[PDB]
């Protein structure tokens, strides 16, 4: 007669627990050992050769890379634009403009801007964000159907007479994500979600949060603010709504690593989910403490 | 190494119970006070 | 408890065909807010060769490991790329204790007979368990490896970090 | 009462070459200097 | 039907509309009413307290918040612009090695700081508070929580809060005279209802700490001694010297300031070497604490533990651990829940280095501006210490001087090195010349220190200077600003158990009163807290402070309004906040709002309600 | 903790609910057991609401609503449920009652 | 146990249809269930 | 360094500052921003 | 050789007058044994005149 | 200062247009909308001198 696994198992029970820290040194967790485990039968060997340790820490160096070197082209991009229009800003953005103001001051402050926020650079920035959708597989699929979309002729009176109706074309509405940086007082915003629109009267860009409010900082004279649209085109606002205009250079990078560091996980089925795709979802589960467990 | 024994003045106990397990695979506990 | 059991039976299972051992992780306030460990949805593991690679993917190289294309119809790879990523991540059982508890007493009243090198008491407001899976192409197992932890949320957003194996390993396989 | 002019597409915002001037020798500047964020991190 | 409990009619407008067919006995508990008798079936009178309302008020759901939050959300910030202005506040946190290098910088821009809702709730009195034309009302949704909205990434969130004490309700919730009356039921439970008459050592403590002329010296050798024993045995004779020669000199009790001081001196030199009166004047300080320390307890019904922590701790937070006074010298033997930060991350135990004396030591001395590394003494503070310096600091201090105190630091490396490094004292032996021969060689500045704070006719300056430089070995290092970051006990936890208390601390620094002229070259100031924020120090201190409160005159204010540094300001996350700045503004100088500052700290967890019901409090 | 507070006050441990299926089976599960004898009538049940220290005790002496703004609904102009909730909940405006 | 001695019950339910009683026994007797399966397994030559 | 404006002749301005965008400039405040801006910004191998 | 370090460590780095010397102090002596260990710290001079100054105060102590 | 005490009132801004307030100073209109509830009697307002 012999018992199962579970029971000697639990019997030799486990000896040791070590704590870890992870390589940034952010967050520390435990380990256990458990004495009777078959790792302990298979009597592997190990060894950790200083070459393989430096290569591997140039490799997490690469690896924590993708972000920074992504924010300092962004830097090239704008100086290098800014030196090929050579001091020309056209506006792009609704606001009116008071001629009898002394430009050299909010120049500074311009200047004061993209120093401040390029210091404050992180992964929370905005441009991140641009490109979380982009990764993801419905984005490959939208832009084909787009770019087939907008390529096509005008339809003849016979296609306008019979059959379908007029296709329905892209919407104003657009979203954009966005960093603000202020001046007046050395802080950033970085996370930021804003909806954008196309004036009717003028070509200019209208601002607007997900509420629907009009949006204030544009006049303020302290405030700096930063664009990138779904597209990944770029977009530097300084007070009085002139623009810098140019597109995120992000092929710096290998798709190895661009894809490894982030892309909007795709889920798969637990429990409570629905088995159609896109169904609203009920209340969530949530394995609970401050209840008694249900059974 | 024995906390209580009778008449006398339990890791042991389990500990032994773990390591004759762990030989044994059958399920038979030798306590210190039970068994002779 | 129960998960380390089974994850460890399974990996067991497993190690035959794809060669990993099983690595078992409690954690703790210091990694997770309650609210966040007490609707923890999913947690995903994944490893790294020294130079940096995948398990997934080829180890000697991928079209992956071309330049960015910045084009307007592919990104980057979209459909075919995604499927890599996300066949070289790898899902673990976890399940997570809600009530506060201290480590030793709870194991005391399971069957595990702990007998650590000291008494330590810890002390957990909210504990989750987990078993994860780091692997050696052979019975050689290289220090300079690093695992990944992934944890996901219904709603999308997720947060991980990243061990070295020497750090890990750093004294039980010392004394093997 | 004050008075403004009224935004347009084509109005555009002029540069003095002094501050120019400053701004591409502060670009490099930062850009000889080095200072990468991800070297810090290393570090 | 429905009927009161425990009401509390103003005291503004007390009257009595039957005084011919009823008199009752003068003891509080028929001043203040904690009890409501009903009529039964047939005419007989039934007894109602809270000990009987304690099955409904302990129960978790009264406690739990998350609905409240989630209703709240979903109600959206108000649109209206006198709701806007209310609206736009703003917090950050902040890494804290720089805290206390960067205050000038902060302070330099001339820019103002919008009142937090909190700090605004607090100006309406009692019968304005529940009139239309208050704004903030509609945060105030439940008695032991605060609801605030807040601004980061540009846009607007709400923000919740535990109410960690009793004391934190806003002024129209709870009078400032009912917590006075709440202090003498508590003190009428204890039978302590005349307080032991320590009111002469009072007035003269008041007296002391209120005086502009205070000695400089009183904070250098304070820096010096870090309350170590040792330190402070080896002064002991110098101490004695200048204590009685101020006193004679002056009637102002001198070293009066810091905690640690007070009780070396009262312990130490009680062996002799004083006029008896000094020494009972600080023993009677002593005994003040002491007293406090019983009545923040309640001794009567407190015993048992309760997951290892004691049950006074769960009453009052005079007896947490987690709850460090706002100078700190020595750290707590009692760490479990609280994180000390230092810089970014957490201070890991290896990165606390012991601080040893009489070896050189000299890399510590290197690194005495770096961040990183705290340097402690192979030393901590037992629980007991630690409650008597919590309620010395936070509960006598602002009460007496109405928050008049300040916090500064001395920049030791240069400080010593320009007063000392004379040949006079590098040599000698293992004097007696001429006074001016004497004033010469010291050191003009070390003259005008101790000219004549601490030199008799038996010992001169030159004998007294060098005997206080016999004490340099204990020198310490710069001043630090500490975060504390704690969660709640075990049972204040279970509403909001992602909350964390943030809290800031000064380490190897002086409480002060006034600005010390000679040192305000070489010293700097630092306001970090609700307390201990008076901005007239800190303008006499530094320049760019001058400036930014010559901006705006208003915030001059001594209630506590004046804006710290952004890396400090917090209020929502410390522990203490906004009520009892606006008390000590306007309390007066009695032992009785001292005692009422520690009776005010009573804890909201549901634990500590069964503790204060179960006493009928 | 839990369990000090159950002992403090005299109540019994926590219990859990019935399922889905039988709450539509059993028509309830009357927790609360008959009392052994009774010479006052039915056990009038008395809940709490908090209240700040400082209510004007003038409205108690007069019929009122018991949460601090009237909420009756022959004042309110009828289907008008907007109007309704301005008056029931919308703490800017001049409320009914003082 | 070392060998098979049976438990005797009589129950009342409010539950008629057949397989939602045996979902409610299976969740109140999963110890019995285990067992049964720790029987399989100890005792290989035996079938319950 | 004056910009260049495309309409010829500057039109009045109407309307409250949140349905669309104004810039005002007290020439002191602007100098006070700038300093304050600029001492900060300082301020925060 | 050792001079000129010596040299250093007490003119340039601690700055002692000429009248004190070598054999004035034997606690200077056996400190400056100790002090030419490390060629770091040579710019912050009033960290090593503040370890001399508390060294000669534990050295004087009658404990 | 007129903004400050108007908020501190606790009444709203000038909000009229032109040919609404040129109707109100020759005809008067109701330019006070009715309150949410009432469980008394009309707004009897006190006058005061």
């Amino acid at each position: 007669d012999e018992v199962a696994r579970t029971d000697e198992w639990k019997g030799a029970g486990v000896s040791r627990l070590r704590e870890v820290w992870d390589v940034q040194h952010r967050v520390r967790l435990r380990v256990l050992w458990y004495v009777n485990s078959f790792w302990r039968s298979r009597e592997l060997s190990y060894d950790d050769h200083e070459v393989e340790l430096y290569r591997a820490l140039d490799a997490y160096r690469a690896r924590i890379a993708v972000e920074y070197v992504l924010i300092r082209a962004v830097r090239d991009e704008i100086y290098a634009v800014l030196r090929r229009d050579g001091g020309a800003l056209p506006q792009r953005f609704a606001c009116h403009v008071s001629r009898n103001m002394s430009w050299r001051v909010v120049w500074e402050l311009c200047r004061h801007a993209l120093a401040l926020w390029m210091d404050w650079a992180d992964v929370r920035s905005c441009i991140i964000k641009a490109l979380t959708p982009r990764l993801s597989r419905g984005a490959a699929a939208a832009a084909q159907r787009a770019r087939r979309q907008r390529e096509r002729s005008a339809p003849k009176p016979q296609e306008l007479l019979f059959g379908p109706r007029n296709e329905s074309g892209p919407p104003a509405e657009q979203t954009w994500y966005a960093d603000v940086v202020r001046c007046v007082r050395a802080q950033v915003d970085l996370g930021v979600e804003v909806r954008a629109a196309r004036c009717p009267r003028t070509g200019l860009w209208i601002v607007r949060d997900r509420r629907g409010r009009l949006r204030r900082w544009l006049s303020q004279p302290e405030v700096c603010v930063l664009y990138v649209t779904p597209d990944l085109d770029f977009y530097w606002v300084l007070p009085g709504g002139f623009a810098v205009s140019s597109r995120v250079t992000l092929h710096g990078l290998a798709q190895r690593a661009l894809r490894d560091r982030f892309q909007n996980f795709e889920a798969v089925l637990a429990r409570g989910m629905h088995v159609e795709a896109g169904r609203q979802e009920p209340e969530t589960p949530r394995v609970s403490g401050r209840r008694l467990p249900f059974d | 190494v024995i906390q209580h024994l009778p008449g006398y003045g339990d890791v042991l106990s389990l500990w032994s119970r773990r390591l004759l397990v762990g030989k044994l695979g059958r399920d038979v506990p030798v306590f210190v006070h039970e068994q002779q | 408890m129960e998960t380390h059991l089974y994850s460890d039976l399974a990996f067991e299972a497993r190690f035959a065909d794809d060669e990993q051992l099983p690595l078992h992780l409690v954690l703790d306030q210091e990694v997770l807010s309650n609210e966040e460990a007490e609707t923890l949805r999913y947690v995903y593991y994944r490893n790294v060769d020294s130079a940096g690679r995948s398990t997934g993917r080829a180890p000697g190289g991928d079209e992956d490991d071309a330049p960015a294309s910045d084009d307007a119809e592919d990104a980057v790879g979209g459909d075919r790329a995604f499927d890599r990523e996300r066949r070289t991540w790898q899902r673990a059982c976890f399940r997570v204790l809600p009530r506060p508890l201290e480590l030793l007493d709870y194991l005391r009243q399971s069957g595990l007979t702990v007998t650590l090198e000291k008494e330590q008491r810890v002390r957990m407001f909210y504990a989750v368990f987990t078993t994860l899976g780091l692997r050696c192409p052979d019975n050689r197992l290289s220090g300079a490896q690093t695992l990944h932890l992934r944890l996901v949320w219904p709603d999308g957003s997720y947060r991980d970090w990243e061990f070295l194996a020497r750090d890990l390993l750093r004294e039980e396989m010392e004394a093997n | 009462v004050a008075v403004f002019f009224e935004p347009h597409e084509e109005n555009v915002l002029r540069c003095p070459e002094r501050v120019l001037r400053r701004l591409l020798e502060d670009a490099a500047v930062t850009m000889r200097g080095g200072g990468w964020r991800e070297d810090v991190l290393m570090d | 039907f429905f009927f009161p409990v425990g009401l509390y009619l103003p005291e503004d407008r007390g009257y009595t509309t039957v005084e011919s067919k009823v008199k009752l006995n003068d003891t509080v508990r028929n001043a203040l009413p904690t009890t409501a008798y009903l009529l039964n079936r047939d005419r007989a009178v039934q007894k109602i307290d809270f000990v009987d309302a304690l099955k409904t008020l302990c129960h978790p759901v009264l406690h739990e918040p998350a609905p409240c939050l989630q209703t709240f959300t979903e109600r959206g910030p108000p649109s209206e612009p006198a709701m806007q202005r209310l609206l736009e506040c703003r917090f950050q946190q902040e890494p804290m090695g720089g805290a206390a290098r960067r205050i000038p910088h902060f302070y330099r821009v001339r820019r103002e700081v919008p009142r937090t809702v909190n700090e605004m709730k607090q100006d309406f009195v009692v019968t304005d508070f529940y009139k239309v034309g208050n704004i903030t009302l509609y945060t105030e949704l439940h008695p032991f929580f605060d609801f605030t909205h807040c601004q980061e990434n540009s846009e607007t969130v709400a923000l919740c809060t535990p109410r960690i004490v009793i004391g934190n309700l806003p002024d129209g919730l709870a009078p400032g005279p009912f917590h006075e009356l709440r202090t003498w039921e508590i003190m009428e439970h204890m039978r302590l209802r005349p307080p032991p008459d320590y009111e002469e050592t009072l007035r003269l403590f008041k007296t002391t700490v209120t005086s502009p002329n205070y000695p400089e010296l009183c904070y250098l050798v304070d820096v010096l001694v870090h309350g170590n024993v040792d330190a402070f045995l080896l002064i002991r004779t110098f101490v004695a010297r200048c204590i009685v020669n101020m006193f004679h000199t002056r009637q102002l009790l001198v070293f009066a300031h810091s905690y640690a001081l007070v009780t070396l001196i009262a312990e130490h030199l009680a062996d002799g070497a004083l006029p008896p009166q000094l020494l009972f004047h600080y023993r009677n300080l002593v005994a003040v604490l002491r007293l406090v320390t019983r009545i923040s307890a309640l001794p009567g019904l407190n015993n048992g533990q309760l997951a290892e922590e004691p049950l006074s701790a769960y009453v009052n937070a005079l007896h947490d651990h987690r709850l460090w006074p706002p100078f700190v010298t020595h750290l707590p033997r009692n760490m479990e829940g609280v994180q000390v930060v230092a810089d970014r991350q957490p201070l890991n135990p290896a990165n606390i280095e012991a601080r040893h004396h009489g070896v050189s030591d000299v890399p510590r001395l290197g690194a005495m501006d770096a961040d990183e590394p705290l340097f402690v003494d192979d030393y901590r503070a037992t629980d007991d210490e630690w409650t008597l310096q919590k309620v010395f600091y936070l509960c006598l201090m602002p009460a007496m001087t109405n928050n008049r105190a300040c916090g500064l630091g001395l920049n030791l490396k240069t400080l010593l090195v320009d007063l000392f490094y004379r040949p006079a004292f590098l040599l000698m032996p293992a004097p007696e010349d001429s006074i001016a021969a004497q004033r010469q060689a010291v050191g003009e500045m070390l003259t005008e220190l101790v000219e004549d704070v601490a030199t008799d006719a038996h010992t001169p300056l030159l004998q007294a200077c060098r005997e206080l430089f016999l004490a340099v070995q204990f020198v310490g290092e710069h001043v630090k600003v500490l975060e504390v970051r704690a969660p709640l006990d075990h049972a204040q936890r279970q509403g909001l158990p992602d909350f964390i208390s943030r809290q800031h601390v000064l380490y190897n620094g002086c409480c002060v009163v006034t600005a010390p002229k000679t040192l305000i070259e070489y010293s700097l100031p630092v306001p970090f807290h609700r307390f201990y924020s008076n901005p007239t120090i800190c303008a006499a201190l530094s320049d760019d402070i001058k400036r930014y409160v010559t901006e705006f005159p208003h915030y001059h204010r001594h209630d506590g309004g004046f804006p710290l540094p952004t890396a400090f300001a917090h209020e929502y996350h410390n522990w203490l906040r906004s009520p009892f700045s606006r008390y000590s503004a306007t309390c007066p100088n009695v032992l009785h709002s001292v005692m009422t500052l520690a009776a005010m700290l009573y804890k909201i967890s549901p634990v500590s309600l069964v503790l204060q019901t179960k006493a009928h409090i | 903790v839990d369990r000090w507070i159950r002992h403090a006050a005299g109540v019994e441990r926590p219990q859990l609910l019935d399922t889905e299926t039988i709450s539509m089976l059993t028509f309830g599960s009357m927790s609360e057991r008959n009392a052994a004898a009774t010479v006052h009538g039915q056990k009038a049940a008395c809940e709490l609401i908090l209240t700040p220290v400082t209510m004007d005790v003038n409205y108690f002496k007069i019929p009122n609503n018991p949460r601090g703004r009237a909420s009756c609904m022959l004042a309110v102009d009828p289907y008008d449920t907007e109007a309704a909730t301005k008056a029931i909940y919308d703490h800017r405006e001049a409320d009914a009652q003082t | 146990g070392p060998e098979t001695r049976p438990g005797i019950y009589v129950l009342t339910s409010s539950i008629a249809h057949w397989q939602t009683l045996v979902d409610v026994a299976r969740g109140k007797f999963a110890r019995e269930r285990c067992s049964f399966v720790n029987r399989r397994i100890t005792r290989p030559r035996q079938i319950p | 360094s004056l910009l260049h404006t495309f309409w010829r002749l500057p039109v009045a301005v109407f309307f409250e500052p949140h349905e669309e965008n104004v810039l005002r400039c007290p020439e002191r405040v602007l100098r006070r921003l700038l300093e304050d801006a600029a001492v900060t910004m300082r301020g925060g191998d | 050789k050792r001079d000129e370090k010596h040299r250093h460590v007490v003119n340039v780095v601690l700055e002692l007058p000429t009248e004190i010397s070598e054999a004035t102090h034997p606690v200077l002596a056996t400190m400056l044994s100790k002090y030419t260990r490390m060629s770091s710290l040579f710019n912050d001079k009033c960290a090593f005149k503040l370890d001399l100054l508390r060294m000669v105060a534990v050295s004087r102590t009658r404990r």
